[PDB]
């Protein structure tokens, strides 16, 4: 956890978690 | 949570890459 890996994580799910959303919503809508 | 970050990498690292991939060709024009 250590903001050794905690500090890259942030990194990881930041951009993911806009997409996973979005991801859908390209290919389905468009 | 050390020994939960070195798998909440793998996590998202797993995924962020899945749709950056696939979301890169989504919305092309969008």
């Amino acid at each position: 956890e250590v903001q050794a890996l905690k500090k890259r994580v942030q990194a990881l799910k930041a951009r993911n978690y806009a997409l996973k959303q979005k991801v859908q919503a390209l290919r389905h809508k468009g | 949570e050390v020994a939960q970050l070195e798998k909440e990498v793998a996590q998202l690292e797993a995924e962020n890459y899945q749709l950056e991939q696939e979301v890169a060709q989504l919305e092309h024009e969008g």
